[PDB]
């Protein structure tokens, strides 16, 4: 059966991946202008992560 | 008669092996391997960010490392040549011999980021600059035993007549200063199955480690493997030996009654509330060339009884009360040693006052279980001296509750006036 | 026309959009046909999009950004935004 | 010279600097194809760079004109540019016309900077003195004997290029005849690219086992070239296996236990994976003391086998299903008999690395499944580019067997290298019993037009393996005077015969300063002159494509030429 | 067609050219941010060597443009090298 | 479809590693990540920032399984070995087994998966040998394999029990036992009147 669609915390999800996003996108113009790349990559990875996720329990949906 | 040999921190024997650590510290684990009676020297780094690996052939062979965040010494006992190496390299690794007398030997070595510590086995001390310029020539009791925190620096002096002493000094940049001269060490030596007869023959005193805490407090393994710090050393008037780790009993704990002689414990540093140490295993006491990751090991005080703990073992069982006496115990004196760090030394990180304030905390909340354990008793005078002994009025109000728990009316009526006291 | 400041853009939106290529020169050329607008021309970029939209549509080719034919591509596109004014 | 040994990692450190970026991929990174110690070297640097996290390009390429087209393809947005075994003896800035006004970037304060930078690294010694000196973007690394050899060589050159009267003219002069004194000498390598770049991991102290064994391989490519070399780097490679050697010896056999072993490694034909008596044939020193061409040396072959004792059959089957004991008992029959006959420097050391069950392997036998991997991995011009292009793919295909996964890719390297071990021994056999090298005093001419293998020997891995079944059988006989030698192998498609020049060396006992290849210099002048088409694109000088019938007068001129 | 007309019917044809118009429109709107046709295989490995199946040429990246010259092996994070992996272009280093 | 076929019953190996790297796990860090009160960031929105952040060199700390190999990937992360798995641990528990035919001994749900993985990547960081926990590994596996034979001998309509079994057990027997129950339920049903 189908679950109920939890239009709340769907959309809390989808704001902060936005914000994370834009906050990598604004690190990566900072570094093309400390310096560590892992942290960004951790963010990347973990935004990779919850976007398939995301996109599994859609497309299952 | 006692046998002076060279000491390096956290040393080990080449023993059947070929190679062997020359020294082993937080900062890094230094291994020596024998290349056709060249001995090869390689220098590894535990924080790999700060620093990078290196490893050069010596022909030395010097028996002496010792291993500072600005640079890595090394020393030749008998031919008295010492290298002194500085991390970064920038400046070159200069290296010089020093006048060894007949039959007399480095029994060990410190290095400082302005200076270089050099002692012998006929006692005879010369200080040196991070330049190797020498800044001072002196003799002393035989110090068998030199380690140097930064600019502070704990020696062990120790001679047939002279016994065990412990000299303590903070130096730093300038003004330097000894806050102890050969203090004697309250610490027994090994007695001289074979391992650990060659063990003492590699090192004499026995001592597996000797080493300053990561706050700076001075601190030592000796061959009976508990371990030892000296609490309040700030006031040397005041300043003790805490027996802050019982390795020995903590490993029979954890083996919960059983009595293994294999294991070891082998400590590079000891971390705040939380000793690193690689627990040696098997005949030899040192550890293998391979480096296991250290065992972290939270201070445990030795008031625990292994006849009451084996009546609890009929995976070792602790009564209650004797787990609240010990936590107590070992969160005052963790609350004395932060509190001496932060007036001194300052805060290295920001926690530590929270910490202090948690610690706080849960020696009121071993306190109080104490006090329940006194309302058991029904004795109504050791309740109101746990009461009194609680440092927080707030936990003075968890007290009062506990005595109104106990149903005890002479309790209940002094807490009530020391809630009074406390409010005034 | 700063086909470099124009490079990720035109990456993202040629090709997270579709999966297709984009060759460097082809930016460049996207480059020089915003700066037909002396200032930055914002609506230029959904006015591109179109085009990779409609170039998709018609040629339906990978590799759309070798610009010989997106060239072509961008005029038709022009002249579909004359008609539509 | 314009890179310290010691200043190796610092170069490493200013190119990690400048193309180091999660953001952009700003390295690139040229390795000459069929290169072993370049290939060697390259994968060190790869595993550095991958280590270090810095996206990179790997391009193999055949030859200078390759360069030159690759070096015009070069992105902007790397910037910094690495030479793997190559382009060390040219001037690479002369070569490719760079112009360091035109790269340099922020030139002022009196720093030298540009938006690419070239790194250079080449197995032979001679360097050209503009390389080294005149060109910035060109960043020499050495050893230091380029130094040393070239400190009066430098002091001339800058003085020439300073001046610019009878006084000045005897001064000039003096500066020319250092400077042509440097020039027109024989090519010759004095050490590994692998040997430096395991120098500049050492400085890091980024050395282990792995880069060693890498290192050692490339030696051992080295070593038939220059035995005198390969000595010399043969005590340090022992020297860096005993530091980096695990304490634990004598191991209980497991899968994961690996070990470097220095151990003898007989001058025998892939003993451990040939038959005893097949790995004794194909040996080019065993074929050179025996005359094993003759039927009278196969028969003395048979002879030695019987004085050791040996069963025929036993020495003829397969090594690996030898007997046990006859494997141990093999070096005391080795030592007995090779004396007898006098081949006791077939008695020899070698590295061999072990991994558990996956065992031990030696260098030379890896060195040579690599080689064959390098040979047979896979409008006339195209077809040679196309060919170039299969030689690229198996340099990439070797430097996939050096992961020590595709022990099976090395496997098949290794049966490649006995077959085409076994077509040069046949080749050379026919060609002793043909007479086809000529003494003309002045060098020794061969040239092939029979059909087999000639489209191996365009293939110049394997025309240079012949050329070295030749050579040693020419260096063990004491009346062939030790002469230049020239082979000459046409493939029928493209109908050019590849010439390449092969210096004579000492025989295996000997061990005198190697002759200098005249070749090189000799073919440029001759096709310079010659109206004969003649191919120097490649990155071997030596070696040359000219038309079939070009060769033939070309070859008059070349026996004509001084320089040989 | 997210990333044999002759077998299927012409009414097939057109509503799989509808259904491959829906995904792209399904992408091209909201939850745009994730690559709906983006491969459904967890992201076992941040960082993969890449080398071409094929020599394509010069390629696209985030930052950068990569020569897909036959037999040319890279280091490159696993996100930026799946799109080419699903061209076909590059195939395990 | 979207879903693939095989996907559209059971979970992929592959996806149960991916939950078993959702699991944390402890490590000891190389990197002093935390800042002396006398810089890049985790901030990640999934999981906690603040161990990462003040990670310090050789302090034992907790992170994702994922991120803990991926750190484990660089020299800086060396990962803690699970207590159960120790040589006496995977003793004891065969012993168990042995002891108890019909019940299972307690090892994780993901014992399989993890001690692969281990073996896979922390080799090196176990104490004991890598060998012999493997062999103790794979005489477990043979006990329970054998213990799940059994129980499948002993399958019922109605409902089943499996307390210590692996979560890859699990995944591996849900095809064949699900369609094997359901095709009994089946019958039973159109047995029912």
């Amino acid at each position: 059966e189908l679950l109920p669609y939890p239009h709340q915390l769907m959309k809390r999800l989808l704001n902060r991946i936005s914000m994370q996003s834009q906050l990598i996108e604004n690190i990566s113009m900072g570094f093309l202008d400390n310096e560590s790349k892992l942290p960004l990559l951790c963010m990347e990875t973990e935004l990779e992560r919850l976007k398939f996720v995301i996109r599994s329990y859609i497309r299952c949906r | 008669k006692f046998r002076y040999m060279p000491f390096s921190p956290a040393g080990t024997p080449f023993g059947f092996t070929d190679r062997r650590y020359l020294t082993m510290n937080e900062v890094g684990y230094v291994s020596t391997v024998k290349n056709s009676e060249q001995y090869s020297i390689t220098v590894s780094f535990f924080d790999v960010g700060r620093f990078r690996e290196y490893h050069f052939e010596d022909l030395f062979g010097y028996d002496l490392c010792f291993l500072n965040e600005k640079g890595t010494l090394f020393g030749q006992s008998k031919t008295g040549q010492i290298q002194y190496r500085p991390h970064d390299s920038i400046h070159s690794n200069w290296t010089k011999i020093i006048p060894l007398q007949a039959g007399e030997r480095i029994t060990s070595v410190a290095a400082t980021p302005v200076r270089v510590i050099v002692g012998t086995s006929l006692g005879y001390f010369r200080s040196f600059n991070q330049f190797g310029v020498p800044f001072a020539v002196e003799k002393t009791s035989p110090i068998v035993a030199l380690t140097a925190q930064n600019y502070r620096v704990f020696s062990v002096h120790y001679s047939q007549f002279h016994g065990l002493s412990y000299s303590l000094s903070e130096l730093g940049t300038s003004s330097k200063r000894y806050y102890k001269r050969e203090c004697p060490l309250p610490m027994s030596l090994p007695n001289i199955k074979d391992a650990n007869l060659d063990y003492y023959n590699f090192n004499p005193m026995g001592i597996k480690s000797l080493f300053f805490s990561s706050y700076g407090d001075p601190c030592i393994f000796g061959s009976d493997n508990t371990l030892l710090l000296l609490s309040k050393w700030r006031s040397p008037e005041e300043s003790k030996w805490l027996p802050i780790l019982d390795s020995n009993m903590e490993i029979w704990k954890m083996s919960g009654g059983k009595e293994t002689t294999d294991i070891h414990v082998w400590p590079l540093a000891l971390a705040y509330d939380t000793l690193n140490c690689i627990l040696v295993k098997g005949k030899h006491i040192w550890p293998e060339f391979p480096l296991p990751l250290p065992s972290e090991m939270e201070i445990r005080m030795p008031v625990f009884v292994k006849s009451k703990l084996l009546e609890e073992n009929k995976e070792i069982q602790i009564p209650v009360s004797m787990a609240a006496e010990e936590e107590y115990l070992r969160s005052k004196v963790l609350s004395e040693l932060l509190t001496d760090t932060l007036e001194n030394d300052g805060e290295m990180y920001g926690n530590e006052n929270e910490v202090l304030a948690a610690l706080n905390g849960a020696y009121d909340k071993a306190l109080l279980r104490l006090f329940a354990s006194a309302c058991s008793d029904q004795n109504v005078e050791k309740a109101l001296s746990l009461a009194h002994e609680l440092k927080q009025d707030r936990a003075l109000t968890a007290a009062v509750k506990i005595s109104e728990r106990a149903e005890l009316p002479s309790l209940v009526k002094k807490i009530n006036n020391i809630r009074e006291a406390r409010y005034e | 026309i700063q086909p470099p400041l124009l490079r990720p853009l035109a990456y993202r939106v040629l090709s997270r959009k579709y999966g297709l290529s984009i060759k460097s020169d082809g930016l460049s050329a996207l480059a020089e046909f915003v700066g037909t607008n002396i200032g930055a021309n914002w609506r230029q970029g959904p006015a591109t999009i179109k085009f990779l939209e409609q170039f998709a549509a018609v040629w339906k080719q990978q590799e759309r950004g070798l610009f010989i034919d997106q060239s072509g591509v961008k005029e038709v596109i022009q002249e579909m935004k004359e008609r539509e004014k | 010279m314009y890179y310290g040994i010691s200043q190796f990692s610092e170069a490493y450190n200013k190119i990690l600097r400048n193309s180091s970026s999660h953001s952009s991929c700003q390295l690139v990174i040229f390795v000459s194809c069929l290169n072993i110690d370049a290939l060697c070297a390259t994968k060190m640097l790869s595993l550095l760079f991958k280590k270090q996290l810095v996206q990179s390009q790997i391009v193999p390429i055949f030859g200078y004109s390759e360069l030159r087209r690759h070096y015009s393809q070069l992105d902007d947005n790397i910037n910094s540019l690495l030479l793997v075994g190559f382009g060390g003896v040219i001037d690479l800035e002369a070569f490719l016309e760079i112009d360091p006004q035109e790269y340099v970037i922020d030139t002022d304060s009196g720093e030298q900077s540009f938006r690419r930078d070239i790194y250079v690294l080449d197995a032979h010694r001679p360097w050209n003195l503009d390389n080294i000196f005149g060109s910035q973007i060109i960043q020499c690394f050495d050893d230091g004997t380029v130094d040393d050899t070239l400190g009066e060589q430098k002091e001339a050159y800058y003085k020439l290029l300073e001046l610019d009267r009878k006084q000045r003219k005897k001064q000039i002069h003096e500066y020319e005849g250092v400077l042509e004194e440097y020039y027109s000498q024989g090519t010759t390598v004095v050490n590994s690219i692998s040997a430096q770049i395991y120098s500049l991991l050492s400085a890091i102290g980024e050395t282990n086992l792995s880069n060693l064994w890498l290192n050692i391989l490339g030696t051992t490519s080295l070593d038939i070239a220059y035995a005198q070399v390969y000595n010399r780097l043969y005590p340090l490679l022992q020297d860096e296996v005993k530091r980096l050697t695990p304490s634990s010896r004598n191991s209980v056999k497991t899968p994961d236990t690996l070990t470097l072993n220095i151990q003898p490694d007989y001058y025998l034909f892939l003993l451990r994976h040939s038959s005893l008596y097949d790995s004794f044939y194909y040996s080019n020193y065993v074929n050179a003391k025996l005359s094993l061409w003759n039927e009278n040396g196969k028969k003395r072959l048979h002879k030695m086998f019987a004085r050791m004792g040996i069963p025929l059959s036993t020495a003829q089957e397969t090594w690996l299903y030898m007997d046990h004991s006859i494997k141990r008992e093999l070096g005391i029959i080795f030592d007995k008999n090779l004396d007898r006959y006098g081949l006791q420097d077939i008695i020899r050391d070698g590295f061999v690395r072990t991994l558990g069950y996956r065992g031990s392997i030696s260098a030379s036998e890896f060195v040579e499944a690599l080689t064959a991997l390098l040979e047979v991995g896979n409008n006339s011009a195209q077809k040679l580019t196309n060919l170039r292009k299969r030689w690229v793919s198996n340099f990439w295909l070797s430097w996939d067997a050096l992961d020590d996964r595709k022990v099976e890719l090395l496997n098949r390297g290794i049966q490649l290298a006995q077959d085409l071990q076994r077509a040069i021994f046949n080749t050379g056999v026919a060609i002793l019993e043909k007479k086809l090298i000529k003494h003309l005093r002045i060098y020794r001419l061969c040239v092939l037009q029979d059909g087999p293998d000639l489209d191996l020997y365009r293939n110049p891995l394997t025309l240079l393996r012949l050329g070295n079944w030749l050579i040693e059988c020419c260096a063990e006989s004491e009346d062939k005077q030790l002469l230049p030698m020239v082979l000459a192998s046409i493939d029928e498609n493209t109908d050019t015969y590849l010439v390449a020049g092969l210096t004579p060396r000492y025989p295996r006992g000997l061990d005198k300063k190697p002759i200098l290849n005249n070749f090189s210099m000799a073919f440029q002048q001759i096709t310079a002159e010659t109206d004969a088409k003649v191919r120097i694109d490649n990155f071997e000088s030596s070696i040359i494509e000219i038309r079939r019938e070009d060769l033939s007068p070309f070859l008059e001129k070349l026996t004509l030429s001084g320089l040989l | 067609n997210g990333l044999d007309t002759n077998n299927l019917s012409h009414q097939e044809q057109e509503y799989l050219k509808e259904y491959c118009d829906l995904i792209t429109d399904l992408k091209s709107g909201d939850l745009v941010d994730i690559d709906l046709s983006g491969s459904l295989v967890p992201p076992s490995d941040v960082f993969i060597d890449v080398r071409v199946l094929k020599d394509a040429g010069e390629i696209q990246t985030e930052y950068g443009v990569f020569n897909l010259i036959k037999d040319s092996q890279f280091f490159v994070r696993q996100s930026d090298v799946e799109r080419l992996i699903q061209q076909g272009y590059l195939q395990k280093i | 479809m979207s879903l693939p076929a095989h996907l559209q019953q059971t979970f992929s190996p592959e996806e149960i590693q991916f939950i078993v790297e959702n699991e944390p796990i402890k490590i000891f860090p190389r990197i002093t990540t935390r800042q002396k009160i006398r810089h890049t960031r985790w901030q990640l929105i999934t999981t906690d920032d603040k161990a990462l952040n003040n990670m310090v060199a050789m302090r034992s700390t907790e992170v994702v399984l994922w991120i803990a190999l991926l750190l484990k990937q660089q020299s800086k992360c060396s990962i803690v070995a699970p207590q159960w798995l120790t040589t006496k641990e995977l003793d004891r528990k065969i012993q168990y087994e042995k002891t108890h035919p019909d019940r299972f001994s307690e090892l994780p749900w993901n014992w399989l998966v993890l001690a692969r993985i281990l073996f896979n990547k922390a080799k090196d960081d176990f104490h004991d040998p890598i060998h012999e926990l493997r062999g103790k590994i794979q005489d477990l596996r043979e006990i329970r394999q054998i213990k799940v034979l059994k129980g499948l001998k002993y399958l019922n309509e109605s409902h089943l029990q499996l307390d210590n079994l692996s979560l890859l057990e699990i995944n591996e027997l849900r095809p064949f036992i699900t369609e094997i129950m359901d095709k009994l339920r089946e019958i039973h049903t159109a047995s029912l009147t």
